[PDB]
RNA sequence: AAUUACCGAAUCUUUGAACGCAAACGGCGCAUGGGAGAAGCUCGUGUCAUCCCCGUGCAUGCCAUAUUCUCAGUGUCGAA
RNA sequence: CACGAGUUGUUCGGAAACUGAGCACAACGUUAUAUCGUUUUGUUAGGAAAGUGAAGGUGUGUCGGCGG
RNA sequence: CAGACCUGAGUGUGGCAGGACUACCCGCCGAACUUAAGCAUAUUACUCAGCGGAGGAAAAGAAAACAACCGUGAUUCUCUCAGUGAGCGGCGAGCGAAGAGGGAACGAACUCGUUGCCGAAUCGGGUCUUACAAGGCCUUGAGUUGUGGCACAAAUAUCAU
């Protein structure tokens, strides 16, 4: 529930339906995250040592 | 400017809060019609300035070493009193026919007693809208509070 | 006096009207800044029994300072060596807020000579406290036998070596006797000469 | 009250009375004559010195190593009364400064190299 | 290479006035404890590094 | 132990947005008077790709409501705006695709 | 031997000083060109008296000029905008320092009680 | 006018708390006094645009102060 | 190793004089402690940081124009 | 409208702070090694390191003090009290003072607020006196939202002439 007097724009948002390709490979993500932010690749922590 | 805003936002709370009698008294202040003939008697029995204080002593020098035996009086012409020290004193004395206490002091502890302390002592008391209307009254800035402890004869039906 | 009347409005201090006054100067307080210099004290009658006088060349100030204890500044509240030194919020500064709220002020501006201070007001996160500063180049400090003493070196930054009275109390200086021996002349100065090994010549 | 045209207030623009010029600071007493000696030192007499008076009408100087390119120009007219036309500085490995000074074709750089003393 | 401050430039410059040896008259004093510049430099045994 | 990565992230430093070559942030324009009670007419001047979004960014041209100038929002464009097309934002505006309208 | 007496100096005035000065300056100049292009010893032996010749010339006309701007502000109205450099010195302290007559500041009171009981000078038999 | 020792008078480059602004820059300023000026104007004399050089002031904060300087506030009045 | 030399600019590189990833002086806040924090998502600071100035009024210089 | 005074800016004028030193001294902050034949309270230690601030010394200092007497009499220091039939302590390892007494020093005492009586007699700034006079004259400038004078136990007036 929201205030009547907040605006809203009429539509859906456009670039719909991007999740539904499939990446394919490790230098597609690797693209994707660049203009995102650091967070990839990502190791699993059963992969690492008990002091991390 | 932020001591605009704080400014204006102090005397909106001022009175969306709940005062207590000892402070609202002094939002109720003497009528316009009878604060302006206060302060005329104030100003007719306003304190001599420096100059003319001096003036006054040093005639009264020149009579002092015109003879050397007897005593000139150094007393000042008749006045009302003023300043909080000396006002109070007035009070608590019974001195003052009428006390002329300011509603705009700040600090307020100054004066906040004085309604209550002429009160006790049966004498007049009036709260007037502004202490730079008084402090003109007596030649100085302003004060805080004024004290008429006498007046002289064609002055008796004003009082 | 009109001090009388002034003294005894302010021990009233948890009366309806005083609680009014102080409320409306609380809300006013945490609207400007942590250090405000003032025309006039806010309780002349305390500020001119601690040493203002309305002369030229006396200042005051009202000093913020936040309340609640000291935090240890620890990284990530971890401490090291034996369980008794491992507290991080439960640990108290061993200095009032007075004398905190004196040296934020001196160190500010170091021109002035800190001579005291006084409680005005304090809110649930704030406390405010007045502190009265001399002029040390002003003639009229400079020619009054009553204050003249400041201008001396010796009273240098005096509330950043605990000699104002916020200070002194905080020192246990408050206290004679049997109550302070092991904290007079100072708690240093008494341990030197409990500690220190005494070598007569002939022995 | 007035009318204020903008969403915030600006600070008004008051009376700004302006400083004053102080009594000097420095008293020392500073000869404007001497000046010129202190921006030239000393002539070069070294063979690629002496190969540039006779060729390209060039006197070479060891100057202050803070003077100025214009300064040298005038230094030069105060003190042997002869117009430099062009004016080449380096800075040596040494720290000094050295200046490859070009007469105008009025003036023979050989005869004020004479005057000088360094022939 | 061509770059260097003139700041550097002129302590590079110092350094290589300082490079000389001991003068041969200086021996000859009276109360004389000085035969050679000790603090003699070569550009490859130390470095300035200015 | 060591600090484990999903808390050094919280400190910033390499982990944070890699936030060059961004446009800026997408916002509807500012709900002033002219929104609050009549409405504001702009134009789509170009639909824009920025990186790290998957969306479409739309630059709207409007007029300034005081000043003698030009404002360009830049808003995230629904699904079949074009450039050349009008965008009303108010009270007043009406109820088509691309429009901002009070809820 | 261009050595300029300091008694001969300090007859001088201002003028003649800086003419002075310009024409040691201008012999000491000539000198640094013997310097370079050789040079007899007699006359590389010049320079030194030379350059404490205007030194002296120097001193005496900096010496005159701060006695002759000391006395200048030495009038009531001017000692309040006197140039720092031509101030006294002392020390940091010791200017920040209250005077002798500042010290001594007495109350009313205390110039009264010093007055009706004196220290007296006195023995024992 | 030796040279030593001591000190009252002086000099005291670039920096540095460093403080006009900066700085791996011997860099760039604003006000105000000067200096030099072979172009131009004047009769080699004066004067001198652009350019160049030098002295002084100019950080921030605080205090005091203003022949009682200039202002701001839907703060309190007071008169319109 | 010794001695003596050598680096020449209106236009080349830098600066004067640009913005970037960024830094952090002021301001404010914090801290027993400033030697801490914020300081570019158009951008400091509860925040009065503009000393610059369209038109117009007043005189000077350089002009056009009417009338005498 | 003017105008005031309250709060707050801007500029001019006169100044101050800044950093160094830091052995000693004042304020805070503050370990661990070590000892306990282990170790956690304890000890090391209210110490090192860290952050501030002065001076030739600093700090303290004129009783809201000891005592329990036939009484002493600001502070600081020394011998002594006393490694204590004090006390604190896994009552373990260890720690641990005070009054009195003999002395060093000591012309050692004053100031404000308050309360009573006064009330601008006060302070800055100009100018004069050989003088930025503890002086005269002027000054709204600041101050009556109070600074200065008189008396408060070492006391019993002060204020004229
Ligand atoms: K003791
Ligand atoms: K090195
Ligand atoms: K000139
Ligand atoms: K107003
Ligand atoms: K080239
Ligand atoms: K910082
Ligand atoms: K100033
Ligand atoms: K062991
Ligand atoms: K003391
Ligand atoms: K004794
Ligand atoms: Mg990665
Ligand atoms: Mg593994
Ligand atoms: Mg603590
Ligand atoms: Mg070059
Ligand atoms: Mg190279
Ligand atoms: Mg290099
Ligand atoms: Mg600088
Ligand atoms: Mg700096
Ligand atoms: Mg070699
Ligand atoms: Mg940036
Ligand atoms: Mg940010
Ligand atoms: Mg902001
Ligand atoms: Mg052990
Ligand atoms: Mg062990
Ligand atoms: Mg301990
Ligand atoms: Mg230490
Ligand atoms: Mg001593
Ligand atoms: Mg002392
Ligand atoms: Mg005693
Ligand atoms: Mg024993
Ligand atoms: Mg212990
Ligand atoms: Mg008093
Ligand atoms: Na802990
Ligand atoms: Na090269
Ligand atoms: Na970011
Ligand atoms: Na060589
Ligand atoms: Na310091
Ligand atoms: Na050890
Ligand atoms: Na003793």
């Amino acid at each position: 529930s929201v205030p009547s007097t907040s605006r809203a724009m009429i539509g859906i948002i456009s670039g719909g339906g991007r999740i539904e390709k499939p990446v394919l490979k490790a230098g597609n993500s690797f693209y994707r995250f660049r203009g995102k932010r650091n967070c990839w690749p990502k190791v699993r922590g059963v992969a690492r040592n008990p002091v991390e | 400017p932020t001591f605009v805003t704080m400014q204006r936002k102090k005397r909106v709370l001022q009175r969306r809060l709940k005062v207590p009698p000892a402070l609202n008294q002094f939002t109720k202040v003497l009528d316009r019609a009878s604060r302006n003939e206060a302060l005329k008697l104030i100003k007719k029995y306003a304190p001599e300035t420096r100059k003319a204080r001096r003036e006054r002593l040093q005639k009264v020098a020149e009579e002092k070493k015109k003879d050397p035996k007897k005593t000139v009086s150094t007393k000042a012409p008749l006045a009302v009193v003023t300043g909080l020290q000396e006002v109070t004193r007035a009070i608590e004395k019974k001195q003052a026919r009428m006390v002329v206490i300011a509603n705009n002091v700040d600090p307020v502890e100054l004066v906040l007693w004085m309604p209550n302390l002429c009160r006790a002592n049966k004498i007049p008391y009036a709260i007037v809208k502004d202490m730079a209307r008084l402090g003109d009254a007596i030649g100085r800035k302003t004060a805080t509070c004024v004290a008429l402890t006498d007046v002289n004869a064609e002055d008796e039906a004003t009082l | 006096g009109a001090f009388m009347y002034l003294n005894e409005l302010w021990k009233k201090k948890s009366s309806d009207v005083m609680r009014f006054i102080q409320r409306i100067r609380s809300w006013e307080f945490r609207h400007q800044h942590t250090v405000v210099r003032l025309r006039r004290p806010t309780r002349p009658e305390k500020a001119r029994m601690l040493g203002y006088k309305t002369k030229q060349g006396f200042c005051v100030f009202r000093v913020r300072v936040r309340r609640g204890g000291r935090k240890r500044p620890v990284h990530k509240g971890i401490t090291y060596g034996k369980p008794k030194t491992s507290g991080v919020l439960g640990m108290k500064l061993n200095k009032n807020n007075q004398a905190v709220a004196e040296q934020r002020l001196g160190k500010r501006f170091g021109n002035l000579r800190v001579l005291n201070s006084y409680w005005v007001n304090m809110d649930s996160t704030f406390k405010w406290y007045e502190v009265i500063a001399v002029d040390p180049m002003c003639k009229t400090i400079r020619r009054d036998p009553r204050i003249n003493w400041i201008v001396n070196s010796v009273h240098k930054h005096r509330e950043q070596r605990g000699l104002t009275s916020a200070g002194r109390k905080h020192r246990g200086l408050r206290h004679k006797g049997h109550k302070a021996s092991k904290l007079r002349p100072s708690y240093r100065a008494a341990w030197r000469r409990n500690n220190r090994i005494v070598f007569l010549r002939k022995r | 009250r007035k009318s204020y045209t903008r969403p915030q207030f600006r600070r008004p623009h008051t009376y700004r009375k302006p400083a004053m010029a102080k009594p000097s600071n420095r008293v020392t007493v500073e000869s404007k004559d001497i000046a010129a000696f202190n921006v030239i030192r000393y002539p070069l007499t070294t063979d690629k010195a002496m190969k540039k008076i006779e060729e390209n009408n060039t006197l070479t100087f060891i100057v202050d190593s803070r003077a100025n390119k214009t300064e040298i120009k005038k230094a030069m007219r105060k003190l042997y009364q002869v117009k430099a036309v062009k004016v080449n500085t380096l800075i040596r490995p040494d720290g000094l400064k050295k200046a490859y000074i070009r007469l105008s074709a009025a003036h023979d750089a050989l005869d004020t190299a004479n005057k000088i003393g360094l022939v | 290479g061509r770059f260097k401050p003139l700041a550097v430039k002129k302590k590079y410059a110092k350094k290589m006035n300082q490079n000389k040896p001991v003068p041969y008259w200086i021996r000859l004093r009276t109360g004389n404890r000085i035969k050679w510049n000790e603090k003699r430099r070569h550009w490859r045994r130390t470095k300035l590094n200015y | 132990g060591k600090t484990v990565l999903s808390c050094r992230k919280g400190n910033g430093s390499v982990y944070q947005v890699h936030g060059h070559k961004r446009l800026g942030p997408a916002k509807l324009r500012i709900l002033d008077y002219a929104e609050r009670h009549g409405y504001m007419r702009g134009v789509v001047k170009s639909i824009e790709h920025e990186a790290g979004r998957g969306a479409a960014l739309a630059r709207v041209e409007f007029r300034h409501p005081y000043k003698f100038r030009r404002v360009k929002e830049l808003m995230v464009a629904p699904e079949g705006m074009f450039t050349g097309q009008s965008v009303f934002c108010g009270q007043k505006a009406p109820l088509a695709i691309g429009n901002v309208l009070p809820l | 031997s261009h050595h300029m007496k300091i008694k001969d100096l300090r007859e001088k005035s201002k003028d003649d000083l800086l003419k002075t000065l310009t024409e040691y300056k201008k012999e000491l100049s000539q000198l640094r060109v013997v310097q370079q292009t050789g040079g007899a010893e007699t006359r590389l032996g010049r320079i030194r008296p030379i350059r404490k010749s205007i030194a002296r010339i120097l001193t005496v006309l900096n010496q005159n000029e701060r006695s002759n701007l000391k006395m200048f502000y030495a009038d009531r109205k001017l000692r309040c905008k006197t140039p720092k450099v031509l101030r006294t010195k002392l020390t940091h302290r010791r200017r920040l320092a209250l005077k002798e007559n500042e010290k001594n500041r007495k109350t009313s009171r205390q110039m009264r009680q010093a007055h009706k009981f004196p220290k007296r000078v006195y023995a024992v038999k």
